[PDB]
DNA sequence: ATCTCGAGTCTAGAAATTCG
DNA sequence: CGAATTTCTAGACTCGAGATCAG
């Protein structure tokens, strides 16, 4: 049986919410090690992979390594009703289909109880090997938010095309063409301010502006982003879930072919 | 005479013609047809559009036979009182009248009422509001049997309107020559 | 000829706003005591009344009984427009068919004449019979409402468990079943957080959600809201406007035989 | 070349959020004085005067006269993408082909570059006459505004009539009229907070609420609104661009019809 | 050949969260 | 704590889907 206490409800909520727009099932694989997620998205375009180690949690047990078909968009309208300082105690017991999600007030004045319906979904693993990227870049959540916001406006194809003096989200459309610039750089006390870029070799790549959105979309859940991107390679979008794990985004970079048409 | 008409007469001509067709038919069922005879050409004109339109309640508002009368309302008290015809006064069910009202005032409706999905399909406000009819009531109207439905009757009829439908009597029983002329 | 002069306009904007979206139409009966409303609403299942008295009001003067249909809708617009510090002076002339609103300002500087169109209203007459009740609860108004906002989510009819060992909520829905629980409180001295519980007779009753979600909009009104209930009689929900009167609500229980379908 | 650099972004945001739910396209004719723009407005009902003196701008450079027929729509769309405190660049070729923003960023370290396409547009040139009034009229900007909203609730005819101690507008329409007076007061030190009224004939007009709910979409340019208007003259709604220039708003009044017989 | 209809698709305004 | 903001929602728009038909 299943047993899960964690204190912060925030960060639950937080990476629900940042999910709910792209995944609508999953296959929550929980081990000993901590809950795990990996699911590429309905369009089949871009992964997305979740980690959440054991020593984040302040209390867990398992004995059986587990696989629920849990429906997304449903867990986020649950996850939505609880307030931001609850204590979530996901629980699940032997071979039941129900997740047992238990909210639990500060001050011990309002314990609400939910229960869900688990469902099967077939469990499909895609390979992840590590490599080496070209363009590495740790630089403040909000700016990255910011940044795609303002260039969904004009186009929707960024060419990031990292400089001597910092990145160059760059874009075109029918109405101009906006050539943002950020400078680098490395001389700020606090780490939350940060744009240090890292190079080895040159790159210049294209993507799709709807699906950096969706992404930005778990800006809440810490304020250090680290773009890496290399060569003929998916980029990768990745956030620290506070002590506790990692959230990445993987997305293919597009065909500049395909723009050719 | 209009084109319909003639090879409508035609098919009661020959079935009164032969000797055996009304062996099968009692007196009154012979009286009806009779009655047919008896009105106007501008009566039996009506009876013969809606027997070949399907069997349902239609709004007054949506005939418009400009080849007989401009205005019908004279030919249809003419059917009324004949029996042939029934006015929307007889529409006392409740499932009949929701059908009846097209799919936006059906939706303005349920507004009214604060259904529960007010911008559904047709189909899922129907049985919403069928639903809804079997619902308790309140000291509003105190209690001693619901009949909220009764509530949601005269709302539905003043938004349906004027209407008719072809009375069974006399279609079952018309209904029941054409067949044998087409052996 | 009437003249009602009432300090606090934020009152009348509140209770208006309350009665806007569940009611179109209400016979505003006047008297020498003060307003008694008592009107209704479309679906014909629930029942509204209010009595404001007439020692609240700053000044009053009434020389004969007179009853009133205003639109209900009109009136909350006309109400909106108004700040909330203004100094309502409702204010109708004898037979004229006209509600002449006067808005003043506390810095004597814009002053606002409206007139209003009356309406002739089939006065029903409904005498509602007094009762004993079996659970009486008081609770802070916030967390009723943010209970029964969290349980329309979920499905549609609440099952109200008024158990002396706290009131347990319950709903059941395709998306799962939810069962939310307070408890009582003891030793805080605060008015806006006792949550009291009185027993006769143990209850178990059923009522929808939206209609709950519809009486709630009067939070604002008061901190503490009283739930009176017994066993097949509609439900009673209190707001009590400071010391000038209150609103109730009615609400009809839901038949078991109606779950059946 | 034409080269403009303004310290205060703020104010041209403001500025073309005003001049974009009423002007489609409009005429920037540039010279050494300044920037001037008239533009009769797509109903062909009101018109639309501005003019932001070249003292104003922290760096100006206008060798000759042009004529920018720039989509004030689009204009507005890439001026929403920049920040309220960023230092706008506004810059064009002497060949007029594109027009380039240069926003930046008050520390220096993340500029943003954008073009646009400008259009050929023929400069119908309307020369508005002076003339003297009869009826002016100072106050602020917020009153204006929430006494435009709230008649709008009512009716789509005020009939303003500066009355013995101030402003009476009126409203009429199928719910009711409505009367508003502000007391004239000059007692006050604080200018900004004070109506002042200077008369010289009794006048009284009639006007389009939909056109003045548009012209009050410039409250944030400046606190204090002067209104002017004699017998058969168009209403003239001046607001003044801090220290730079001053936006003039045109509206002829409504043909008072013999409803009467 | 004639006709109505309902159903999916897209905007602009009202309401809830948040930052200042 | 009001204004601005983003998000959610009512309303209008365009188009696929019945119903009838004539032989």
């Amino acid at each position: 049986m299943f047993e899960a206490r964690l204190v912060q409800g925030s960060i639950l909520k937080k990476v629900l919410e940042a999910l709910k727009d792209l995944i609508n099932e999953a296959c929550w694989d929980i081990s000993s090690s901590g809950v795990n997620l990996q699911s590429m998205d309905s369009s089949h375009v871009s992964l997305v992979q979740l980690t959440l180690r054991s020593e984040g949690f302040d209390t867990y047990r398992c004995d059986r390594n587990l696989a629920m078909g849990v429906n997304l968009t449903s867990m986020s309208k649950i996850l939505k009703c609880a307030g931001n300082e609850d204590i979530i105690t996901l629980r699940a017991e032997d071979n039941a289909d129900t997740l047992a999600l238990v909210f639990e007030a500060p001050n011990q004045e309002k314990v609400s109880d939910y229960e869900m319906k688990l469902m099967d979904l077939d469990v499909e693993q895609l390979g992840i090997p590590e490599q080496e990227y070209s363009c590495v870049v740790k630089m403040p959540s909000g700016e990255f938010a910011r940044i795609c916001r303002d260039l969904s406006h004009i186009g929707d194809a960024v060419v990031i095309s990292c400089a001597k003096d910092g990145v160059k989200f760059s874009a075109s459309g029918e109405l101009g063409n906006g050539n943002i610039k950020l400078s680098q750089t490395s001389n700020v006390d606090k780490e939350e301010e940060a744009v240090t870029i890292e190079m080895n070799e040159p790159v210049q790549l294209t993507f799709a502006l709807r699906y950096l959105n969706f992404f930005t979309k778990a800006t809440p859940l810490s304020s250090t982003v680290t773009l890496s991107m290399s060569a003929d390679v998916p980029l990768v979008v990745e956030y620290k879930i506070a002590d506790m794990g990692h959230l990445k985004y993987y997305l293919a970079p597009k065909i500049e072919d395909e723009e050719g048409s | 005479h209009p084109y319909y008409l003639r090879s409508f007469l035609v098919v009661l001509k020959t079935v009164l013609e032969n000797e055996d067709d009304m062996l099968l038919f009692d007196e009154q069922e012979k009286g009806i047809v009779t009655k047919f005879y008896q009105l106007s050409a501008t009566g039996q004109k009506l009876y013969v559009r809606l027997f070949q339109r399907k069997l349902s309640w239609i709004k007054m508002t949506k005939l418009e036979y400009e080849e007989i009368a401009l205005d019908l309302t004279p030919v249809i008290e003419e059917l009324t009182n004949a029996g042939f015809l029934q006015t929307e006064s007889e529409l006392q069910e409740l499932s009949e009248v929701l059908e009846l009202l097209s799919a936006p005032e059906l939706k303005s409706l349920a507004k009214t009422f604060h259904l529960v999905n007010p911008n559904g399909q047709k189909q899922q406000l129907v049985d919403a509001f069928l639903k809804l009819a079997k619902q308790r009531s309140v000291c509003t109207w105190g209690k001693n049997k619901p009949g909220i439905g009764a509530v949601i009757l005269k709302r539905a009829k003043a938004l349906a309107g004027q209407s008719v439908r072809i009375c069974k009597g006399p279609r079952a029983v018309f209904s029941r020559i054409l067949l044998l002329f087409s052996l």
